[PDB]
RNA sequence: AAAUUGAAGAGUUUGAUCAUGGCUCAGAUUGAACGCUGGCGGCAGGCCUAACACAUGCAAGUCGAACGGUAACAGGAAGAAGCUUGCUUCUUUGCUGACGAGUGGCGGACGGGUGAGUAAUGUCUGGGAAACUGCCUGAUGGAGGGGGAUAACUACUGGAAACGGUAGCUAAUACCGCAUAACGUCGCAAGACCAAAGAGGGGGACCUUCGGGCCUCUUGCCAUCGGAUGUGCCCAGAUGGGAUUAGCUAGUAGGUGGGGUAACGGCUCACCUAGGCGACGAUCCCUAGCUGGUCUGAGAGGAUGACCAGCCACACUGGAACUGAGACACGGUCCAGACUCCUACGGGAGGCAGCAGUGGGGAAUAUUGCACAAUGGGCGCAAGCCUGAUGCAGCCAUGCCGCGUGUAUGAAGAAGGCCUUCGGGUUGUAAAGUACUUUCAGCGGGGAGGAAGGGAGUAAAGUUAAUACCUUUGCUCAUUGACGUUACCCGCAGAAGAAGCACCGGCUAACUCCGUGCCAGCAGCCGCGGUAAUACGGAGGGUGCAAGCGUUAAUCGGAAUUACUGGGC
RNA sequence: GGCCCCUUAGCUCAGUGGUUAGAGCAGGCGACUCAUAAUCGCUUGGUCGCUGGUUCAAGUCCAGCAGGGGCCACCA
């Protein structure tokens, strides 16, 4: 055998959403081709990415897809998401961990109800940064409409606390660029240089005992069990030993082996999507929503106050009050939990713009500790957030 | 591997006392001996076979301070030798350090000699031995390291345990608290309140 | 194979096969005109065959590729053959 | 002197009794599994089920002192950058040390894994005669002279690759004749016939085509008779269940002749004779590796073959043979078959019941670790290379053994629970209080043994023409440990970091309150619960074990209940 | 990770959104008995699995979960 990896260019997450079909794998092996085409050697195909009968067979994405690439600046790592509206748990899941978004919005069928929700569900689990990239600019070029579909976006972005005016626009096809011809794939090289200018180095912690959450089960065959995920804070070595504490009861086991994207790693420092090696696990007992954290870290919980606002009006969620017995589903790090909740004497009534404290009973414990943030949502519609008050 | 519970309570029980106290004072201001431990002491209900040879076999475990797999392994060694099985086992129990060590009036009690035989303070032909039931055989010298000289607890005890009846076979000098064996017991000079054929007889069945 | 040593073994195997194929095929071609020899009822001839055919056996009972023992068989059984009929 | 000291009963058939007869219990053990709980070390053990399918990496090579050579590396000269004229820089030599690929030798048949097949083609005990045997060892001898080839290499060339083909050249300890021959083979005899390989060290007396000749020493090379080890062959007795399996056999039983094997033999053929096995169980069907031994028992017996040692059988399934002293060959060859891969579509590759590891099956059984330091093994004169054997480390309360979780004194017989006759009793010297010790773990400091040898130097004695090479003995000089931060010893602060499980009607050690009310439930066997439960559920108290404690599974004992020792009609 | 399914009294079961969800076998109470069975004299019973939505109006139309059941993927 295996190649190591070389630790010389900065490390960063990105990935992309938008409405369905709005051509968001086109976009990312369109990408990855002319990044790779300047200088590089990714170059992926697009077929190799839908491996699944259904992929191919209904022409739609069903779950989140990693890929990675570089420029003399950075060494980006890019996740692909869904963009219907029962696939959301996915997408979640995909906008927790990256840093950087990218939106994708096309002037023939403009914004969208799903491009709204992508936006609201990446404002409430806190991406940063968003970066807006045109699309299908070959079947329309007329100066006196892109206007107005940039003036809905930048309302649309404005609208929830981002910055909408500042934010650039980047119009081009993404069909274009990866058919190659000679001049549309400028637009790809133009977004890169936005991508790197617009994303300034985040912090990178790696001072307390090393924790992991997990997010996708493997069966590497002659190996083993392995576990996906991007380190938080810390950094782990191979032969260190760690423990599983989630939903079931708690176990333990050694980090015999790490990789990423197939590439040896040698020790991996906090911030990097990795993929870790357990030793004499079986696979149906670890599964995505615990967590995998150094010995004496964190402990699970079950009952637990916090302060909860619930959504205001005009700005979606829902429109009536809530009372005893309402279970809603917690979304934490990257798990969905529906759970009971209590409010103090008096103030029954659930007001859309009135912060309330609440103490929340979850049946399946978590490893949760003091200053967590965790969102609220119930059937298809996300109701509220808040962050951890007091551990019970 | 030890007791660590109340300490009258087992001679309540046996209904005499076990010397497992020092003896600074007696006994009968200590506890109700005749009175049986809890909330059912006053009835004296009648025993059976099984029940006196366990209450005697019980007796002398507690007495020695040997828990019931090495008591097991000592009557099979015991009757594994020539002779009578109970001498056997009596030589046997007798010929451990610890009560060696009591017996030769450097500790208050056998807990005493416990924690100095297993905190390596005695020295057996001029070696250390840590063990509680190290064997012992003819003309060993027991003494005490020199480090532990200064105690208190030693000097208090070395002129106390005179009272009690001077061993007929460990030579003793208290001075430089030195103590020799010259050769094996015998039921001339051991207590009569144990008739050794019940244990006999309980390992048997 | 797989181990880089046997495989020099299955060539030395081999090319010895064939260098022993020649020498049973001459030997046995031999013999066999011995017995047709006697079969003819020609005592000189048969006689001549046995003369000349010693020194074939004993030399390649030397080389080894048969044993004493068999060669003194060949030579004994031919010997008692020969000396019955006149 | 010792190698023996050995034999226990209880509950349950009836209103009560004696007898017969089954059921249950108290003991010892295990490759164990599940539930609750969990401090330390020493020595052991760890896929019993799918002989189900396998990703990845290791597990068998060595000899230049047999040979032809120089792919890589290290040892010289001249040209030749500048001169401190060789400071420094670059290119040309298989003469030397070493050595990739190639011929040749030895090993690869040992060591390691598994118990599928196999009721006697095996194993155990006791005998025998018709055989061969590398390496090791003894004795007596030979060791003369020739010849034709080929790999690597050179040129061309086929092919996706694996792997080829064509034309020349070269070396031997590669191969083939010849020369002589026995104590050897055949043969009554006379006679006829068969072998060989050379290398390496040092050089005095004596010469060179200056290749070496020439002397000695170490090692080989071939023939015959012995020793040892090893293997093949034969006979007798012992080696599970079924008679609801009674007849089986034609190469079958023997004889003559030919052939075959290292050797006897229906081992194989042609012909002759008509026999052979079987109620002392042949034939037929089911299950199963055997032994030294292990558990139990007072013995006689019963059950059994996990660990270690001897033997046997197998190596994806079905066949067959070449090579060799030894195989019809675990990590070889040929063919067929079922699976898994590469392919340019013509064709190719693979076999974990070797060490780790994966999936699946299951109540259930472990790391893709370190090192050749030591014992053995292959190759070599030695140095030395290789060894997942082996020596260690890791995980598991799976077993046996040892140690700790403090030691004293202390009545106010304290609060608090529980019971009460309301007087009081109990938990109980137990606690709290006061005075001492530091096992183990924590930290620091010092520090055995497994290490024998190998190398270098020097001297004496040996054989020879020789102070020479070589050998022996002594002596002298610096080095070889993965385990390893070994075992072990010393110092520091502080009781400081460390107790659970089952049971309490009788069998069987240990008793009272509240709740329920033939409900909820318990139960190894008799048996408990119907509104005053020592048997259910909770609490207080008590008993038995203890880093373990209980339940399930399986064997002998008790059972004189298959009765030989030792029973009945 | 994706799709399709089942949830009414103790057991078995009905219940086509207009106003308290019913049937059978069960069960409790009062007499009688040491306590029942049988004969009598009265008969109580419900989170429609949960949560949240739309309708003037809901177990019943709509969405998300609880648990089980049948298939389909995925390979640091
Ligand atoms: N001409 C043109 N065609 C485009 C463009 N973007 C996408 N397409 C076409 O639309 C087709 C489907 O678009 P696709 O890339 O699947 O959209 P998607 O958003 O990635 C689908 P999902 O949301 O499930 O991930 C593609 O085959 C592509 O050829 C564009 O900018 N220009
Ligand atoms: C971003 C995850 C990728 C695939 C990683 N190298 C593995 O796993
Ligand atoms: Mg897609
Ligand atoms: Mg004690
Ligand atoms: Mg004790
Ligand atoms: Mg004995
Ligand atoms: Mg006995
Ligand atoms: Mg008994
Ligand atoms: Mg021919
Ligand atoms: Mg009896
Ligand atoms: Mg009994
Ligand atoms: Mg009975
Ligand atoms: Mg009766
Ligand atoms: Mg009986
Ligand atoms: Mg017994
Ligand atoms: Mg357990
Ligand atoms: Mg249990
Ligand atoms: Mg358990
Ligand atoms: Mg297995
Ligand atoms: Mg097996
Ligand atoms: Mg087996
Ligand atoms: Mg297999
Ligand atoms: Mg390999
Ligand atoms: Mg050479
Ligand atoms: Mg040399
Ligand atoms: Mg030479
Ligand atoms: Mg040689
Ligand atoms: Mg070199
Ligand atoms: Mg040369
Ligand atoms: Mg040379
Ligand atoms: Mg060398
Ligand atoms: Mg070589
Ligand atoms: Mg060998
Ligand atoms: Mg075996
Ligand atoms: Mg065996
Ligand atoms: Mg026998
Ligand atoms: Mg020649
Ligand atoms: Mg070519
Ligand atoms: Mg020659
Ligand atoms: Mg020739
Ligand atoms: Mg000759
Ligand atoms: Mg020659
Ligand atoms: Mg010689
Ligand atoms: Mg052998
Ligand atoms: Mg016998
Ligand atoms: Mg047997
Ligand atoms: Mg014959
Ligand atoms: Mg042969
Ligand atoms: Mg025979
Ligand atoms: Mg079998
Ligand atoms: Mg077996
Ligand atoms: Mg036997
Ligand atoms: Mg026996
Ligand atoms: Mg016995
Ligand atoms: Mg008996
Ligand atoms: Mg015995
Ligand atoms: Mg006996
Ligand atoms: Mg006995
Ligand atoms: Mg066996
Ligand atoms: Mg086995
Ligand atoms: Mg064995
Ligand atoms: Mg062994
Ligand atoms: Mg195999
Ligand atoms: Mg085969
Ligand atoms: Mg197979
Ligand atoms: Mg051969
Ligand atoms: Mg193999
Ligand atoms: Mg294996
Ligand atoms: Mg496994
Ligand atoms: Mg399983
Ligand atoms: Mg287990
Ligand atoms: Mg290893
Ligand atoms: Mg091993
Ligand atoms: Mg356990
Ligand atoms: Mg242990
Ligand atoms: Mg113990
Ligand atoms: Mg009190
Ligand atoms: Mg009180
Ligand atoms: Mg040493
Ligand atoms: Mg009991
Ligand atoms: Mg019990
Ligand atoms: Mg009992
Ligand atoms: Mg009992
Ligand atoms: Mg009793
Ligand atoms: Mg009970
Ligand atoms: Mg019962
Ligand atoms: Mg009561
Ligand atoms: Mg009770
Ligand atoms: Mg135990
Ligand atoms: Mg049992
Ligand atoms: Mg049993
Ligand atoms: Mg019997
Ligand atoms: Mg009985
Ligand atoms: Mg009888
Ligand atoms: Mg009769």
């Amino acid at each position: 055998s295996k190649e190591k990896f070389e630790r010389t260019k900065p490390h960063v997450n990105v990935g992309t959403i938008g409405h369905v079909d709005h051509g968001k794998t086109t976009l990312t092996a369109a990408i990855t081709t002319v990044l790779a085409k300047t200088y590089g050697g990714a170059a992926r195909a697009f077929d190799q990415i839908d491996n699944a009968p259904e992929e191919k067979a209904r022409g739609i994405t069903i779950n989140t897809s990693h890929v990675e690439y570089d420029t003399p600046t950075r060494h980006y790592a890019h996740v692909d998401c869904p963009g219907h509206a029962d696939y959301v748990k996915n997408m979640i899941t995909g906008a927790a961990q990256m840093d950087g978004a990218i939106l994708v919005v096309a002037a023939t069928d403009g914004p969208m109800p799903q491009t709204r929700e992508h936006i609201l569900l990446g404002r409430q689990v806190g991406v940063p940064y968003i970066i807006v990239f045109l699309n299908k600019c070959d079947m329309v070029d007329d100066e006196e409409l892109l206007e107005l579909v940039e003036m809905e976006v930048r309302e649309l972005l404005s609208q929830y606390d981002f910055p909408g005016d500042d934010t650039p626009i980047v119009r081009g096809s993404a069909l274009k660029a990866l058919e190659g011809d000679a001049e549309w794939e400028a637009k790809i090289l133009e977004l890169a240089g936005f991508l790197d200018s617009y994303i300034p180095e985040p912090e990178r912690a790696i001072d307390k005992p090393f924790l992991l959450p997990i997010e996708d089960v493997f069966s590497i065959s002659g190996r083993g069990t392995v576990v996906t995920g991007r380190v938080e804070r810390g950094i782990i070595k191979v032969g260190e030993e760690v423990e599983i504490v989630g939903i079931k009861e708690t176990q333990k086991s050694t980090c015999t082996g790490v990789e990423m994207f197939r590439k040896l790693l040698d020790e991996g420092r906090a911030g990097e999507n990795v993929g870790v090696l357990l030793r004499g696990i079986k696979r149906e007992e670890i599964e995505r929503g615990q967590v995998l954290a150094k010995p004496g870290t964190i402990k699970p919980h079950t009952k637990f106050e916090s302060e909860v606002y619930i959504l205001s009006k005009d700005e979606g969620g829902r429109h009536t009050p809530f009372f005893k017995g309402y279970r809603p589903q917690f979304y934490f790090r990257t798990t969905d939990v529906t759970g009971t909740i209590e409010l103090p004497e008096g103030v029954e009534m659930v007001m859309p713009g009135d912060n309330i404290k609440m103490v929340v009973t979850l049946i399946h414990p978590i490893a949760m500790d003091d200053g967590l943030r965790f969102a609220i949502r119930e059937g298809g519609r996300t109701v509220g957030a808040g962050v951890v008050a007091k551990v019970l | 591997a030890r007791y660590l519970g109340p300490k009258l309570k087992l001679s309540r029980r046996e209904g005499t006392d076990l010397f497992l106290k020092s003896g600074v004072r007696a006994i009968d201001t200590k506890c109700k001996i005749e009175q049986a431990p809890g909330q059912h002491g006053a009835r004296k209900p009648r025993l059976s076979d099984y029940g006196v040879q366990l209450r005697e076999k019980q007796k002398v475990r507690r007495i020695y301070g040997v828990l019931e797999r090495q008591f097991r392994n000592y009557y099979k060694e015991a009757a594994r030798l020539k002779g009578n099985t109970g001498e056997n086992l009596l030589a046997l129990l007798e010929g451990r350090l610890d009560n060696v060590v009591y017996r030769m009036g450097f500790g208050a009690t056998r807990a005493e000699a416990r924690q100095l035989v297993s905190h390596k303070a005695i020295m057996v032909n001029g070696r250390v031995v840590n063990i509680a039931s190290y064997q012992v055989s003819p003309n060993d010298v027991v003494s005490i390291r020199e480090k532990a000289k200064k105690q208190s607890r030693v000097k208090a005890a070395l002129e106390l345990a005179e009272q009690r009846e001077k061993p007929t076979w460990l030579e003793v000098d208290a001075g430089k608290m030195e103590g020799t064996f010259k050769r094996k017991p015998e039921r001339s000079d051991l207590s009569a309140d144990i008739n050794e054929h019940l244990i006999v007889e309980l390992y048997s069945k | 194979a797989n181990i880089k040593s046997a495989k020099k073994r299955a060539i030395q195997s081999e090319k010895a096969r064939k260098h022993n194929a020649s020498r049973r095929s001459m030997m046995r071609t031999f013999i066999k005109k011995v017995y047709a020899a006697i079969e003819a009822g020609d005592k000189a001839a048969a006689q001549k065959a046995f003369n000349e055919m010693q020194p074939i056996v004993d030399r390649q009972a030397a080389k080894g590729l048969i044993h004493k023992n068999k060669a003194a068989r060949h030579k004994a059984n031919l010997t008692a053959q020969i000396n019955k009929l006149a």
